[PDB]
């Protein structure tokens, strides 16, 4: 299923990028030679002006930094939080679990911090 | 000049790697490189919206969540994903929104 | 002869066309903010209210502020002095004299008044021949569509 | 079954909500603002500031302090004095 | 005047069209009148006598309502029809004894049973509790 | 009386001393999240003191969901430090605890009618706006929510002593309105 | 767009340059690279060149090329 | 303002409107006619006595097209609710329809939750709790010469 829906992608992009490539007067051949590699390569503190007396007062800051996880990609139509909980309700998106894509159209979340 | 959400992921990065392999050989200029990008991103943004039309459910815990930009990153940990069909399990995701 | 149906048809559409005049004015001011408005709202109900009670309350004619051209005395408080007094007030005829008076003098009991208005009623004073009477059997028409 | 009770008026929350959702205009950088204005400038010669708003969908005092440092109002025996986007 | 004048005209009064571009319209059809009302204090609705107008100095007036159909047109090819049944718009004085009057086909003994006059042949109206004649 | 109201909310304001830049501590900011449409000034939150702080480009900030003075200036200092570590000058100036909120049971239904009756001056009790009753204490500057459910809640205290003070004038009153 | 909204971020660019305290010339080619209008219009170069950075009062032709002009304004 | 004003002078005079009746003759919403509400009385250092069940039976009644003695009951059993605190905490308005729901299902003029609550401005949700808290002690509420034309053991129960 979800190869067929790369398959239609593909034929959207080109099409999509057929007056462009006409309009830059770049030849036609290069959108061929384009598909073919694009598809190889996927398959008392008195005084308080010093803040040092606090020392460790954060987590990890590398969590951003790898992004090696998987992740998420979507959009959200709305997103409340009540005093505990945040709540997700994101629209159509794509997601890459483990290498899977997986594409969802409606998703609810409900999470606890 | 465009949302620009999906070319962090493996069908961007393949696109992208493509392009480089391409701009190399001199085959393309970078110009074409971004006008494709931005062909590219435009598709994949209308055929989400359209050929897709599947419903999904997901349950877990927040550990980190931000929003700049109208941009949210929330972060996610032990994070279990119900579906009519199937469920999967994950240690951790990151969720990145836009509007 | 104007009588109480078509007199009080000539304060409605002035005083209807003054209410829907408002609901334009209060919409505008809505639908130019952006914001759908309340019907409910937008009718002002003192206009029709206040307008035909004011015009039978003094007997002026026409909107409070046109009191100028407002025509007086059509609305006259009963005379309950006798069941007679009564009786009469309540069949009487008024001929204004505005400019149409003038130019011919209505005054004098004219022929064709017979049957139609007494000919011995009329106050004495300045209002001789001017404020009449109905006869027993005389008839004023409602009128009806000549489809 | 008149004037009926109500705490809000239909007509209202549904304004209220549209206007929550949209929010309020924000500070952009002074060079996108500038950017936006001086682009627009090629569509017509003067621009009034309401309808400059619009466009550039910005604060009116934020706005008006950015068009001050460069635009001039001019005074127009026609209709009004209006802003004109050319700083000379 | 009741019933042919007063719903004549509110039919022959234009449609009132507004313009923001969403078009709103107005359109007035049907007429209606309740029996001479008297609001108390509490806001309580009851039928006014014209004894009790006499004596306490009320007029003699009938709530008047009006259908008004709404339609909203927002330029997305939908269309919103929206009808306010019996909307207020005012209160006509009535005219004692008329076919609108609460002394309607009332016999004598009924009459004299609210004070009033058999003898009486109405035609007037009750103004702040003056009786007001319409001179033709 | 035997009760003593626990505070449920302490909100303090802080001064940085230093200009910032809302756009970059969102972009870096852990838990931060800015939006200027809604709000001018940068939401963060922290959990172990669980207190949430809005920080303005004007250096001052606003820290609240703190249960105590202490914790509601370490849970500022935290903020304080998390901006400073972002690379602003970050200080801890005049910080000041502006509003101490609390909440306590009186263990017996209250007759809000009688209250306000008698103590119409100070009671504003009005069910269709609120079911609970607003008592505006005088003495101490304290507004207290007084419910049926002898539920009392006191806000607006700068100082602990006042929300102390507060519910120990209150507590006779509420005593000879018992139910 | 088009002539208007290119020449503009030359010259905004150019005062928050100074502001730095750089008052070394530049040129015509490298205000247009930090001010991303590298695909300027040609007859905007000369256009550029010839009139806008000589007739204004704020651009200051230093051994042929371009600086800002602090000494005409009060410092 | 004037919305508030003339909320306070309807409670001076000894026949409060509710405020969302107030609002359903004014464009300013319920909250903001509350708001303004308060600052009024602070501003003017005056107070409004406390509303009652039986400040609104005459006109929901009236309103409603419900008789005199079904009124009367109506009276009778929201004050004695009040008085047997069968309904602590509750608006006096919630109170007061749910009193008239009581009445009317027990004669020959009945009136659905719906109608009720649109002349109450009560939503039927809330009727439907306060009748609750009162229905248990239906025959102690109702009037002792009271006419049931539908017995009290037989009223709805929900």
């Amino acid at each position: 299923t979800v190869p067929k829906l790369y398959r239609s992608v593909i034929e959207d992009v080109i099409n999509d990028v057929r007056d462009i490539f006409l309009d830059d007067g770049v030849d036609e051949q290069v959108l061929m030679e384009l598909k073919t590699l694009w598809e190889n390569k996927l398959m008392g503190q008195v005084e308080e002006e010093p803040l040092n007396s606090e020392d460790d007062v954060s987590d990890e800051e590398g969590q951003e930094l790898f992004d090696t996880e998987n992740v998420v990609v979507c959009q959200y139509d709305k997103i409340h939080r009540s005093k505990n909980k945040w709540k997700f309700h994101l629209k159509d998106g794509i997601m890459n679990l483990n290498g899977r894509d997986y594409i969802f159209s409606k998703a609810i979340g409900d999470a606890e911090w | 000049m465009a949302y620009q959400l999906y070319r962090n992921t493996t069908l961007g990065n393949s696109l992208q790697e493509s392009l480089d392999e391409l701009i190399q050989s001199q085959q393309i200029t970078p110009q074409l490189a971004l006008q494709v990008l931005l062909q590219f991103d435009k598709a994949i943004n209308a055929a989400l919206a359209q050929r897709v039309r599947n419903r999904v459910n997901f349950r877990g815990s927040l550990n980190t969540y931000r929003f700049c930009d109208n941009v949210w990153t929330f972060v996610l940990n032990d994070v279990e994903f119900r579906e009519v069909t199937e469920l999967i399990k994950v240690d951790k995701v990151k969720i990145v929104a836009c509007d | 002869l104007d009588l109480a149906g078509p007199l009080l048809a000539f304060l409605f559409r002035g005083m209807f066309k003054n209410l829907l005049k408002e609901v334009r004015i209060y919409a505008q001011k809505f639908i130019d903010r952006g914001k759908d408005f309340n019907l409910e709202l937008a009718i002002k109900t003192r206009i029709i209210s206040d307008g035909l009670k004011y015009s039978l309350a003094t007997g002026n004619w026409g909107d409070q502020k046109k009191a100028h051209q407002a025509r007086a005395g059509v609305s006259q408080v009963l005379n309950r002095l006798t069941f007679a007094s009564t009786l009469s007030h309540l069949r009487r005829l008024n001929s204004p004299i505005g400019r149409d008076g003038k130019l011919a003098k209505p005054r004098q009991l004219h022929n064709t008044l017979w049957g139609m208005v007494c000919p011995a009623e009329t106050p004495e004073g300045h209002a001789v021949g001017l404020v009449k009477n109905l006869a027993l059997m005389a008839y004023i028409s409602v009128g009806s569509q000549p489809s | 079954t008149n004037y009926k009770p109500v705490a809000n008026h239909q007509y209202n929350i549904e304004y209220e909500r549209k206007k929550k959702e949209d929010g309020k205009r924000a500070r952009a950088d002074k060079q996108h603002v500038l950017d936006m204005l001086f682009s627009a400038f090629e569509k017509h010669q003067y621009y009034n500031l309401k309808d400059l708003v619009d466009i550039t969908k910005q604060p009116v005092v934020y706005l008006k302090e950015i068009l001050k440092e460069i635009g001039v109002q001019n005074v127009k025996g026609i209709h009004k004095n209006t802003w004109e986007l050319k700083p000379e | 005047f009741i019933q042919m004048s007063v719903q004549r005209i509110v039919e022959d009064a234009p449609p009132i069209d507004l313009q923001a571009p969403p078009r709103y319209l107005l359109k007035f059809e049907q007429i209606y009148l309740s029996k001479p009302t008297h609001w108390e204090r509490d806001g309580a609705p009851s039928p006014m006598m014209p004894n009790e107008a006499r004596l306490r100095n009320l007029t003699y007036s009938a709530p008047l309502y009006v259908d008004i159909t709404k339609t909203v047109i927002k330029e997305g090819e939908e269309q919103l029809q929206t009808q306010h049944q019996k909307t207020f718009i005012g209160k006509i004085p009535i005219m004692l004894r008329s076919t609108y009057c609460l002394l309607n086909g009332l016999t004598d003994r009924d009459l004299c049973e609210l004070n009033e006059c058999p003898l009486d042949p109405g035609g007037y109206f009750i103004i702040n509790g003056s009786e007001k004649v319409l001179i033709a | 009386s035997g009760i003593v109201p626990q505070l449920q909310n302490i909100v303090s304001t802080v001064n940085l001393g230093c200009k910032l830049d809302l756009k970059t501590i969102a972009l870096r900011a852990r838990n931060a999240e800015y939006n200027p449409k809604r709000f001018a000034a940068v939401i963060m939150r922290i959990r172990e003191p669980r207190t949430t702080a809005l920080i303005f480009s004007s250096g001052k900030m606003v820290c609240t969901g703190a249960k105590s003075e202490e914790q509601s200036r370490l849970a500022a200092r935290k903020y304080a430090r998390v901006v400073q570590k972002l690379g602003f000058p970050a200080k801890f100036l005049d910080f000041k605890i502006q509003n101490m909120v609390g909440s306590c049971d009186v263990k017996f239904p209250i007759r809000l009618e009688g209250l306000v009756l008698t103590h119409q001056q100070f009671s504003s009790y009005e069910p269709e706006l609120f079911p609970g009753l607003i008592y505006r204490m005088i003495k101490p500057r304290i507004v207290l929510l007084i419910f049926v459910s002898g539920k009392v809640v006191l806000t607006g205290a700068k100082v602990r002593a006042e929300i102390y003070e507060a519910f120990e004038n209150i507590y006779p009153i509420l005593k000879g309105f018992r139910k | 767009g088009y002539k208007f909204g290119v020449l503009a971020k030359i010259v905004n660019y150019m005062k928050t340059r100074h502001q730095r305290g750089d008052t070394h010339p530049l040129t015509l080619d490298e205000i247009l690279d930090e001010t991303q209008h590298l695909d300027i219009g040609l007859k905007q170069k000369q256009w550029l060149m010839t009139e806008a950075l000589v007739n204004n009062p704020k651009i200051e032709v230093i051994d042929g090329k371009y600086a800002f002009k602090p000494k005409y304004n009060v410092r | 303002i004037a919305s508030a004003c003339l909320y306070i002078a309807c409670r001076q005079e000894g026949v409060p409107r509710t405020f969302k009746e107030i609002c359903a003759v004014s464009r300013i919403s319920k909250k903001e006619i509350g708001r303004c509400f308060k600052l009024i009385l602070k501003a003017l250092e005056t107070s409004v006595d406390l509303i009652t069940t039986g400040d609104f039976m005459s006109r929901f009644c009236s309103n409603l097209c419900l008789p005199k003695q079904v009124q009367m009951a109506a009276t009778h059993i929201a004050r004695k609710a009040v008085e047997l605190d069968l309904v602590p905490g509750r608006s006096p308005i919630s109170v007061a329809a749910a009193a008239i729901y009581m009445a009317s299902q027990a004669s020959a003029e009945k009136r659905t939750q719906k109608e009720i609550g649109d002349i109450a401005g009560v939503a039927d949700v809330t009727i439907r709790q306060s009748y609750r808290l009162i229905y248990p002690r239906a025959p102690d509420l109702f009037p002792t010469d009271f006419k049931f034309d539908t017995p009290v053991d037989k009223l709805p129960q929900l």
